[PDB]
RNA sequence: AGGGGAUCGAAGAUGAUCAGAUACCGUCGUAGUCUUAACCAUAAACUAUGCCGACUAGGGAUCGGGUGGUGUUUUUUUAAUGACCCACUCGGCACCUUACGAGAAAUCAAAGUCUUUGGGUUCUGGGGGGAGUAUGGUCGCAAGGCUGAAACUUAAAGGAAUUG
RNA sequence: GCGGUAAUUCCAGCUCCAAUAGCGUAUAUUAAAGUUGUUGCAGUUAAAAAGCUCGUAGUUGAACUUUGGGCCCGGUUGGCCGGUCGGAUUUCCAACGGGGCCUUUCCUUCUGGCUAACCUUGAGUCCUUGUGGCUCUUGGCGAACCAGGACUUUUACUUUGAAAAAAUUAGAGUGUUCAAAGCAGGCGUAUUGCUCGAAUAUAUUAGCAUGGAAUAAUAGAAUAGGACG
RNA sequence: GGAUAGUGGCCUACCAUGGUUUCAACGGGUAACGGGGAAUAAGGGUUCGAUUCCGGAGAGGGAGCCUGAGAAACGGCUACCA
């Protein structure tokens, strides 16, 4: 959000979901913010290191917070089936 | 309207001052008078071919055509010699920013030359008052019937 | 719709993408435009013609095996009734119904059935009559209707 | 739900659904070559007769109409095309 | 009975929108909400719809994306007239600075903006955001 | 939709289904009538003058208790027959029978003032001079 | 206007009750109640909720139709049947739970997809009282139906919910 | 809503507020009013869905027909430079529009008048090793519109333009001392004159003129009484 | 055909049966001259215009006419009414 010479100008560029792309604003404390942990080899789990995922208080209210999820963390790689475009 | 007798009247019909002189034998009796009234509608061979009189035929008559040349569908044809059409056409009403239905009939002569039915869609041209109402000339038919004789009878 | 009830009935032929084919289909269109036709002659309405070569024979849909509506086969072997089937079958109809109710003036809900019927047919009417099919006048009438089918 | 392919919908729920109510709707009825072992030629059949179709030569029977599909008299085969 | 074809399509769009969803079934399509859902995908508002060829009058396929607001059509489509499209993007548009008005005009069905730079003009159609 | 017709042609509905409920619309129909030539006292007009029949005290309307002093007047132009308020303490002092007063309306548009039933004109000036003044005193009423 | 007139029963007459008691309770019982021929056209004629089309969400029942099954039961010799069971699918009468939503709320899968205000269309309402009154027209044998004002008056009337 | 004996509402005194050469009052209308509702209401219970269904006028009304691709011409903003003594244009770049082409493609149509344009070419060349460039007659462009014949399915919408009174409104110029105004005025050699002005826009429903060919109608070839010749 | 400056049911004679109408004819109301305009300022609107400019009608109500290029004139005439 811009400004005549250049000069982000407005506080705050929101969050937004990955399900939906709805922004998620502040008053919505009933959102989410999943972090699933970047492991290695041999059970070893990174800490402090995530691949992250945030959902609308929306999508988790109308139940879809599952399924949508599985859909995210495996077409980014850490399902391998459970999920599948066809139904 | 016209047809048959033409000399079906108290006073004899003939054009002004077309002379034909008995003592020179002829082949068509009668000399004709007629004209191209312009503005590009073909004078129907059905003026030149006829014998009708008809004083305000705009191409065999003396009434000239010159001003408004509107077009309207056949909507009634009961007085002899002239018809009424009805020029339909949507009016704005702007506090409401839509359109609404009106029309007009006017009234309107027509030339022998011609032969009209109800629903034919026509083109007529203006000229002097021709009687009480009747401001406007049959100048053009555009359409023919409404595919009248493909409305017959059985195999 | 159910232009003449508060049904809601979805129920129709769900008729083939195959607009043309079938290939295990022989036969020809001689074969069927003739089979048409016989029908046509013994008696029958181009319905109940597509109904019977549709099961005896193996005529899936009349017009894919030769591009041609049935309507249109008699029509063009001056095989076509005085007046549309669909008119016919109306006014056949308002008829029986009016027998009835010469025989039943206590019948109320006959005189309502009536009523619907007629309107129906008025309505169709004023179609065919509008696309050329009835000449421009043409009128059904209680009267004469009932001569008019048989 | 939520996401999915309204496009490449699976054989088999697209299986259940209602005739008009699929992808491209079709037809679900099909045909059929009948026999009756007393002949040797048979005749051409639809799953939903209405007319209770009758034989080529004899005028033995054949199948009957019902609500919808046909039942087809006592002893025969047939096939889908 | 079905009255405005478009108008439907714009609907289930934006109660797909709503519900959360990504892909919406339309029907029965038309040349129309192409060139609609034409605009709409230009100015990238939805992702890609896919034409499949009933034999009879049409489905689309609209994956969306949830950029959009609301799309919506104007149901008496009256006529524009070259200064008075200003006036419709003001009273339905959310901002001076984004979404169209598109519209029908004898040179092409275009989004206002379009409608601006080619200056022509005719009747209303629907809007974007 | 609900009710209006939306069709791009159908603006004759739209604009005689108006002009029929604006009959309901209260001063559009008092308007239309004539209300105001017809019935009311006045012409119509702001103010009429007229002359004093009875002085009046009426006993005002709950929960107030009082008595409210006004004239009978008939009005010159009309001959119609009207009550009307002497405001203020006193001035009803200002008035005898028979002398010329001039009224004008109570600003309610019809509908009577206060505690006062049915009276919708107030007192102005009676023989010429303001009952304003005579009240003050800047002025002096005129001889009979 | 006939026929019918068992039953219950506007009116009327009584017995009781009551300060009274033209009533409520009990008795008697006319018209009516039923039917034919013709009227009348009104009901809180109610879901107090127009019709057509689309879209938006979960669940178990059920009514009618149809598809599917090395289902159960009927036994005969297996079948055929018929009823029953389970999966589905249209289309009914509904109920359940939610509420993305709507509302002033009560509540509502429509009363939702409306200041992010436009699918098509019909009708009605515009403070309360005056008053469905006067009037004219029209329909009716009548009773009455439809159409249907104003003067004047008046600061509330009304709705849903809360606490008492 | 105050007043029935301490009146924050009356009658006054004091003090105070608002507007001020003006301020009150009556009546009307307009805004507030999305309480007339096209934009923009409401109708379960607040006012309000006809007992029901048929149905003419009226309003409304599913989808489908030249789409996609290639080439040419020159515009008007904008950038990176300025060549130049504030603004200039060529090469470079986008981006936004307009015109005309070829893709099986009426452009109403023949009969010359006419040509502005290249498939031309007749020479070669100012000059950057040349398709960078235009003057230039002798085979080969139609449409740019003349004018005469022969003919044209109907509309709606929309663009642009003519024709148009002034005062009024919006609005430029100008120091009526300001201003409401007005259309004046401004410069000198103020001794024999110089000179800027008296704009612009709106102007609509209809009519006319013209560019468009989406949206929405209308007409056509089915007893062939078809179409070109 | 007459009449007019002239078109025209303008009038007459003869002849026909037409013209208008839910897209509101016809009738009623108007405390109605029409327009340029005026008031209210989100827009859409609502209301208003007797009244400085244009057009129109009148000159107590009606009719009739002279003069003249032009009047059905009224600071012209003639009649009836008031
Ligand atoms: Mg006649
Ligand atoms: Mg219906
Ligand atoms: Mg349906
Ligand atoms: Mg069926
Ligand atoms: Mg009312
Ligand atoms: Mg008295
Ligand atoms: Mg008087
Ligand atoms: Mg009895
Ligand atoms: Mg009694
Ligand atoms: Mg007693
Ligand atoms: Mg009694
Ligand atoms: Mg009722
Ligand atoms: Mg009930
Ligand atoms: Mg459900
Ligand atoms: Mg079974
Ligand atoms: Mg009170
Ligand atoms: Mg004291
Ligand atoms: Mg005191
Ligand atoms: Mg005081
Ligand atoms: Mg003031
Ligand atoms: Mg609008
Ligand atoms: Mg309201
Ligand atoms: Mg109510
Ligand atoms: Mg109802
Ligand atoms: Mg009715
Ligand atoms: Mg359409
Ligand atoms: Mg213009
Ligand atoms: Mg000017
Ligand atoms: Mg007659
Ligand atoms: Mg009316
Ligand atoms: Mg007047
Ligand atoms: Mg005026
Ligand atoms: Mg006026
Ligand atoms: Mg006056
Ligand atoms: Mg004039
Ligand atoms: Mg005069
Ligand atoms: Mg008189
Ligand atoms: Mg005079
Ligand atoms: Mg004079
Ligand atoms: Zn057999």
């Amino acid at each position: 959000m811009e400004n005549d010479k250049g000069q982000l100008v407005e506080l705050y560029v929101p969050r937004k979901c990955s399900a939906t792309n709805r922004i998620i604003k502040a008053d919505d404390h009933a959102s989410v913010q999943i972090n699933v942990a970047k492991v290695d080899e041999e059970g070893r789990a990174i800490p402090g290191e995530y691949v992250t995922y945030a959902l609308s208080g929306y999508v988790r209210s109308r139940g879809e917070s599952d399924d949508s999820l599985n859909r995210l963390a495996q077409n980014d790689g850490l399902l391998k089936n459970v999920w599948s475009y066809s139904r | 309207s016209t047809e048959l007798t033409v000399q079906s009247e108290r006073a004899f019909q003939k054009q002004p001052h077309i002379f034909n002189n008995p003592k020179v034998k002829t082949s068509k009796r009668t000399k004709r008078w007629y004209k191209n009234a312009g503005l590009g509608f073909k004078t129907p061979k059905t003026a030149i071919e006829g014998s009708y009189i008809d004083k305000k035929c705009p191409f065999t008559g003396l009434v000239s055509i010159r001003g408004k040349i509107l077009t309207g569908t056949v909507v009634s044809t009961k007085m002899h010699r002239t018809i009424v059409i009805r020029r339909a056409y949507l009016h704005y009403i702007p506090k409401y920013n839509r359109y609404e239905k009106r029309h007009k009939n006017v009234p309107v002569h027509v030339s022998p030359a011609f032969r009209v039915q109800v629903g034919d869609i026509v083109t007529v041209g203006q000229c002097r008052p021709i009687s009480k109402t009747v401001r406007f000339n049959v100048v053009k038919v555009s359409a023919a019937a409404g595919k009248a004789n493909k409305q017959f009878a059985k195999f | 719709g159910r232009m003449h009830s508060a049904g809601k009935g979805i129920s129709s032929s769900a008729i083939p993408y195959s607009r043309n084919a079938p290939a295990w289909f022989k036969l020809s269109s001689e074969s069927v435009i003739e089979q048409i036709v016989k029908y046509a002659r013994k008696g029958l309405t181009p319905s109940q013609i597509g109904v019977l070569l549709r099961d005896a024979h193996g005529v899936t849909q009349a017009r894919v095996i030769t591009g041609n509506k049935i309507m249109r086969i008699l029509k063009s072997n001056g095989l076509a009734p005085e007046i549309p089937e669909d008119l016919y079958y109306l006014i056949k109809k308002a008829v029986s119904v009016r027998k009835h109710l010469e025989r039943n003036r206590k019948d109320k809900d006959a005189k309502f059935r009536l009523i619907l019927i007629e309107s129906r047919i008025h309505r169709l009417a004023r179609y065919y009559r509008t696309v050329a099919v009835l000449p421009p006048n043409w009128k059904y009438e209680s009267a004469t209707a009932s001569a008019l089918v048989n | 739900v939520l996401v999915q392919d309204l496009l490449h919908p699976t054989a088999a729920s697209e299986a259940r659904k209602h005739k008009l109510k699929t992808l491209v709707q079709g037809p679900r009825s099909y045909f059929l070559d009948v026999k009756c072992p007393g002949c040797l030629n048979i005749t051409t059949v639809f799953s939903h007769a209405q007319t209770a179709v009758t034989c080529e030569s004899c005028s033995t029977i054949l199948c009957t109409p019902t609500g919808g599909k046909a039942k087809l008299s006592e002893g025969t085969s047939f096939r889908r095309k | 009975t079905r009255s405005s074809v478009l108008a439907d399509a714009l609907n289930a769009i934006n109660n797909a929108e709503k519900t959360g969803k990504r892909q919406v079934l339309i029907r029965p399509s038309s040349k129309v909400i192409i060139k609609f859902l034409q605009v709409m995908q230009k100015h990238g508002y939805i992702g890609e719809f896919e034409y499949i060829d009933d034999h009879r009058s049409g489905k689309i396929v609209v994956q969306l994306n949830g950029r959009l607001n609301k799309c919506g059509v104007i149901s008496p489509r009256f006529n524009v007239k070259i200064g008075d499209i200003e006036k419709w993007t003001a009273n339905l548009l959310p901002a001076r600075q984004f979404g169209y008005v598109i519209l029908t005009t004898s040179a092409g069905i275009m989004d206002h903006e379009e409608a601006r730079r080619k200056h022509v003009s005719g009747k209303i159609l629907g809007f974007v955001y | 939709g609900k009710g209006k017709p939306r069709g791009l042609n159908s603006a004759r509905k739209l604009r005689v289904h108006r002009r029929n409920n604006r009959w309901a619309e209260n001063n559009y129909k008092k308007r239309l009538l004539g209300t105001a030539f017809k019935s009311s006292p006045f012409g119509g007009s702001s103010h009429a003058k007229g002359i004093v029949l009875e002085k009046l005290g009426i006993e005002s309307k709950q929960p107030n208790s009082a008595i409210r002093k006004c004239v009978r007047v008939q009005l010159i132009k009309n001959g119609k027959k009207v009550t009307a308020f002497v405001p203020n303490d006193g001035c009803l002092n200002f008035v005898d029978e028979n002398d010329e007063v001039l009224l004008a309306g109570f600003g309610r548009k019809g509908k009577a003032k206060g505690d006062i039933p049915g009276v919708r004109f107030k007192v102005v000036k009676v023989s010429g001079v303001s009952l304003l003044a005579l009240w003050k005193e800047k002025k002096e009423k005129p001889r009979s």
